[PDB]
């Protein structure tokens, strides 16, 4: 099918919202359950969009971002796959077969943008020395635009060239090593955020509680709720003892 | 048709909840509209009944290599 | 004196919705923290004398936590900054001290609860209802998740401010250090647990290949031996290496780039498995 | 068979002893292993009584009373079932089929009597204000009589009307909701005794040990013996620390 | 002065056999505790002046524990009352304090041992021997159980009295508070364990009904989710609710009646399962 | 017949144990009779041999909904 | 085959080295992997010696000596079995069938020698009163000779009478009770070394940590590495608290 | 003054290779400890006045630990003896105190590491390679094990001496007692774990013999009941019995002989199983 | 033949490693010879490849009655 220019503008807007929601992680506009239905509404049948979103959500569960470990980015997959299904006339299974390479591509793109925003952070540092608060507000809200374009631009390119199968070919440019290598790297970058927090805490004498938390998670069946309860109990009891506080 | 009916029900309930909270003030208009929307979705969910999905709880970022499902305890 | 108007709390609440959005690998979520406190610094420091620049630089420091449970920290620092601008002396390391102390536990129990149980339960309900293809799926997920997110944000800011204006009312009674100590203990415990639980390193170098049980083939690798000694030992050593590198004032960006290169190259060389 | 009046008196006495032992929980005269053999002795063959007691004991294991949670009361079952078997000429299996409804009925009766004895407790309160110790002794030992009659009266009614199957019909008066509802309620009344003890202890600063004991029992394989050892160790170590005691 | 004759210990031992027998839902086992101390109060307070009524009212307070391990508490309070009647000042809250402190652990480790391992082991031996139908079954159970019960009662009273007359001989050395603190810690730990272990709430509202494994049907309920979060969470919340109600001076009888009504009605309505 | 023999043995042993403790006093007559009865039941149990029952240990009040058998660990 | 006198001397030397290494437990000259190859080299083919050592090592893994608990002593087995295989012309399986009785015999012999060396210890005590250090050196290095002869003498007796099957008959002198009784006894003598250390420590107030270590090893899946980490953490935290050290 | 030459450390290192070799049941590894310190006592006490005999008798006391991790203790006592001979007053119970304090943990974590993971890993590699019959098996085992043993011995002596000469440089700061207390805590913990893990008592007296599951036969013994109560209870009681006997100044040799006789006789009588 | 070749390689490598450490001193001659021997056995092990044996870790004295293999957790 062909797409009217009004639908192109609408899909651009939906893609921008999904892109911003990808980094904000607040309203969940980037989850497939919402993005797929919005694309389906602006493109045609809501029926297919809702079904694709429902099917893709079950895969996308557990696509958490955890402290500098970037997940496979459900936004780009959930948008481009439904554009390909509703407009490109493909089966739902065929479209969902494209969810994983698209997720890897979106992961690469968002990693690049998150390295770029360091320039914005340093510009905010420079604006601090002048005590300019409005500059800080503009710098913060102006770094969302990049994350919006990150999803918006490919989602317009795909929509404009739907009468071709070249997207599936471009999906093979990232062969296998980066598709799986990124997840492997993310299996270790989870450590970095915790390391930075611990380094900033500057409490070396409380480090025994770190090891205690480590081995306890390696040989027991404790939840994270249970571990939170235990940690609170030990904090309270440590403060009750510790004669630094119980001084006459 | 059922989707349009659900949308109409949501609109009516949100408007009614906003109207109910008018004397309380603008800070209560939101607390009324939210209650209306919540009641709409809850009533719909109760009508639908159970669901055929696994319902995961306390999962982790299993996309790297971690365990999958309930406390990362599945290899 | 200078005090925070009610209108300056909603301003902090409204701006905290865009808490991320300037998310760097260098100082994650820091610019968002300084952005959501602009309406406060605009009142406590009406002029650009010298304290305004110090106040701004105080909040452009590393700050990473779960986005939803950051409202309590925002409220607590609001109270502390109000007291410090009114005259009571709160050093500089008690503000950043309490911020960093609360960063740990709130990120350690925020992720396994919001990205943990809360989001996928609603998402699974909505997805299952959406299999038939009714709007109740996405609407259910959207409404139920946002009614929790907004509630926790607004009431976290309010409760944090209210409880933080009581911690300073007895300054000298040793409450800030008690709170920092307790938060650090709990945070260290949960982070130690999460480093083991949520990381994964696999070294698939075959050491022995006994074949029995009519072909069970019982392959054992280096990872098998390491997991028998201590599960998650390699990520623990990597945590200590990262801490050592950060001690030497190495930029975190290069650490992250090194991790990406190591992961990709190791998988290419076939000694990092999956 | 018919029962001589001497055997009626003897079964009344045995029922009274079993009823008192039900509440005392001291000599275990209410356990089926003893009550069944005593009824068999006073009624006829000891052989059948012993066998019924042995078979019913294996069911009655774990019919503990735990702090206001009342168990299904083995006394009434163990008496009436053997009266029905030895005198009413039924199979052992048929008699033991009646053990569970009879247990539920006895549970109801003992709950009622345990609510009644509150009047005796308040009478003891009133006798305290006069400093009358003999009144306290009489009040305490006079509250056993009700628990004796609780088992004695039905066990004489059944014996006198053994030539009828109306007991099995009366057993169907309590349909299903109270038979199972009582056990369900007892699944939560175990909490009340502990709550009362904790409320009376008035130690709010030691409450972290409660939660510590809770989660430890939810995610580990520890015994209650092991948990007792651990609790003693923590008590000793807490006292060793805690500068409130180590004062110069 | 006034001291306890040897004949007044057997009197306490003999009367402790009927320790229960006036068992209420209001003040469980309290009248039994006051009944088994009559021969002592009859000697320490020979007249009805004012201390007799105070002594009686002191022991008609809530007291619940395993019936067999209550002899040590009886002996300890015998020693304390002897000292208090002789003149040494033991407040009123150190007697009830030690009683309540010892109630916890002794009930927490008495039930899983006497109603726990001890009674059913002998009962199972006797029942198995009784299957053939020999008198050795009931005789074995009766004799073996009572030789443990009588031994623990008599020697618990004796040992408790003897050890309690040494705790007061160094009054002012801070021993009573040490003992109360330790007993409270151990009791709280074991009661927390037992609340999880021995309670059961089941809410059988089906949430999902996935069907796979050629018909395994994998039903999940609200109870499944709650048990995944924290096993026994509902009984823990009920414990806190009961504690709150008891704070407000609500009679325990109404709490128990409410529990019975809730259980029966919930099972009738089909939302309490089994 | 075996039951009557067991009763006679119990009586004889209890009487003998009471007689043995006569010089010690009334406080030792009980400690002798109890020993006699215990020896009787122990000898009988040894003659009987093993038993065909599960022998439960550390069980709880499984009648509400708790786990059954050894630490309430059986659903 | 017959053995030349030079090979007899060489096997005597190898047996002496293995015997001393049995007690020293330093260079692992007593492990079958080394002793078997050395005997094979001095006797003939290295091929068979290496293969026998490799096969017997897998059995001998976990033949640790733990604090007065003496293991089945791989040295005597690993020497005599290979002498019987290479010289006595038996199958490898047949020789390894003799590993276990030979291990039990060596266990008996080393237990006897370890009781004998108490005389050497007391002689060192007497030499202490004269302040004679050279006497102490001679006494220590002279107690190795017995452990060398313990393996050397049977390993020469066997080599000299290889043309007979009497060794297999002498192996049946220790019937079954001592072969298995020694391991059973060793299941309890592990306790004695720890008991002696604890008795010498004279720290009764730290004994709660012993019980804590006991039950933790009975109901959990903790390693010994994990238990070491936990013990260090508790030691550090106990020292941090404990107002005996935090005194103003 | 008198100080230890470099040549007197190698002398201690070289002699520590024969650390065992005079291994008694009475004072295990004690004569080896006194033998490996001869080159030091030969320098600190050049004459036989009275301190030489005291120094010798100080080291002929019970000393049992893993042979490889005894170099640190040797170095620490070298430093302590150097300071004590130079004049600083360390008495006779801080030397033996630190020795016994370090004996515990080093034996508790030395055995499960050297006789535990380290030796059998190399032995299994060598044995597997030796199945084909190449010299790489024994050579691999020998070289890899001795390069760890020699390294740990030499550098343990060096590190122990160097770190022990810093513990005494601040004498009076309460460091020796801190170290002794910490070592004792860790040692007690690991020994308590090992008593349960590495002991085995089995009493195969059949109590019940239920037959079901078409012949599973489900035999239960006394050991089954005891293991349900507390695993390893009998070895724990035996540990306490041994400690009591050692309190009464019973020679350990008779305890060991009694254990051997009990084991053999019990297996013969059929009440000790396997 | 392969065994003799391995011995020759070991000798050559140890001699070369000792020669390399000559300027450092006698204390470094050992650190060179040990490195040579270690490199020889490591190269041989790498050539051999994997192995068909169970490779036990953290085992205990299973010869009395203790559990066998990895933490004494196998009855
Ligand atoms: O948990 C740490 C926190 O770090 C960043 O702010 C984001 O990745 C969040 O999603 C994450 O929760
Ligand atoms: O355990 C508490 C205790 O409470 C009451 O006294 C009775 O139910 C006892 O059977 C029970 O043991
Ligand atoms: O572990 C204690 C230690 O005791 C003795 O010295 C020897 O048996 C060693 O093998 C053992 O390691």
């Amino acid at each position: 099918m062909e797409i009217t220019t009004l639908q192109i503008v609408l899909v651009f807007i939906v893609a921008c919202i999904a892109g911003m929601g990808s980094i904000l992680d607040e309203f969940q506009f980037h989850r497939p359950l919402i993005a797929c239905t919005l694309v389906g509404i602006v493109l045609g049948d809501m029926k297919t969009g809702i079904i694709i979103g429902g099917t893709l959500e079950m895969i996308a569960l557990g696509w958490m971002n955890i402290g500098a470990a970037v997940a496979p980015d459900a936004a780009l997959a959930s948008i481009i796959s439904t554009i390909l299904v509703i407009a490109g006339h493909q089966s739902i299974g065929a479209g969902i077969a494209l969810a994983i390479p698209l997720a890897a591509a979106g992961q690469v793109l968002t990693i690049i943008v998150r390295t770029i925003t360091v320039a914005f952070q340093h510009a905010a540092d420079k604006a601090a020395d002048n005590g300019n608060l409005t500059a800080i507000s503009w710098i913060h809200v102006s770094s969302l635009f990049l994350q919006a374009m990150r999803v918006a631009i490919p989602a317009v390119i795909v929509a404009l060239s739907v009468g071709t199968s070249e997207v599936q070919n471009m999906l093979n440019a990232i062969p296998e090593v980066v598709t799986n290598g990124l997840n492997i790297a993310g299996g270790m970058i989870v450590v970095v955020g915790y390391a930075m927090v611990i380094n900033m805490m500057r409490a070396g004498y409380l480090m025994p509680f770190f090891y205690l938390g480590f081995v306890t998670a390696a040989f027991t069946n404790f939840n994270l709720v249970a571990l939170g309860v235990i940690g609170t109990v030990m904090a309270v009891l440590y403060i009750q003892l510790s004669p630094k506080y119980n001084r006459v | 048709d059922p989707n349009t009916q659900l949308l109409n029900d949501l609109g009516n309930n949100m408007a009614w909840g906003a109207a109910l909270g008018a004397p309380g003030g603008l800070g209560s208009a939101a607390l009324g509209a939210a209650g209306g929307a919540l009641q709409t979705v809850g009533q719909g969910l109760i009508d639908h009944g159970p669901v055929n999905v696994p319902i995961p709880v306390l999962i982790g970022p299993s996309w790297n290599g971690s365990g999958s499902g309930y406390n990362s305890a599945t290899s | 004196e200078k005090k925070l108007t009610q209108s300056d709390i909603r301003g902090v609440f409204l701006r905290s919705n865009l808490f991320q959005g300037s998310w760097n690998f260098e100082r994650m979520q820091a610019l968002g923290f300084c952005f959501s406190m602009v309406p406060a610094i605009r009142r406590l420091y009406p002029e650009n004398n010298e304290a305004r620049k110090q106040a701004i630089r105080r909040h452009l420091e590393f700050f990473n936590t779960q986005p939803f449970v950051a409202a309590p920290i925002l409220g607590v620092t609001l109270a502390l900054e109000e007291q410090r601008a009114n005259g009571a002396e709160i050093d500089d390391g008690a503000i950043n001290g309490i911020k960093v102390g609360l960063m740990g536990p709130l990120a350690g129990v925020g992720d396994p609860i919001f990205w943990g149980t809360v989001r996928p339960v609603f998402a699974a309900l909505g997805a299952g209802i959406a299999m038939s293809g009714s709007l109740l799926g996405p609407l259910l997920f959207f409404i139920l998740f946002n009614l929790v997110r907004l509630a926790t944000r607004y009431y976290g800011v309010a409760y944090g401010y209210s409880k933080g204006i009581d911690i300073v009312k007895d300054m000298g009674g040793g409450f800030l250090q008690k709170l920092t100590e307790g938060a650090s203990i709990l945070g260290l415990f949960v982070m130690g647990a999460l480093v083991n639980k949520w990381t994964h390193v696999n070294i698939p170098l075959v050491v022995s290949r006994i074949t029995d049980q009519t072909g069970k083939e019982h392959v054992t690798t280096v990872q098998t031996i390491l997991d028998q000694l201590m599960p998650g030992l390699v990520p623990l050593l990597l945590t200590f290496a990262c801490m050592w590198l950060l001690r030497k004032k190495v930029n975190p960006l290069w650490i992250i780039v090194g991790f990406f290169v190591i992961g990709i190259a190791g998988y290419a060389c076939g000694l990092l498995g999956l």
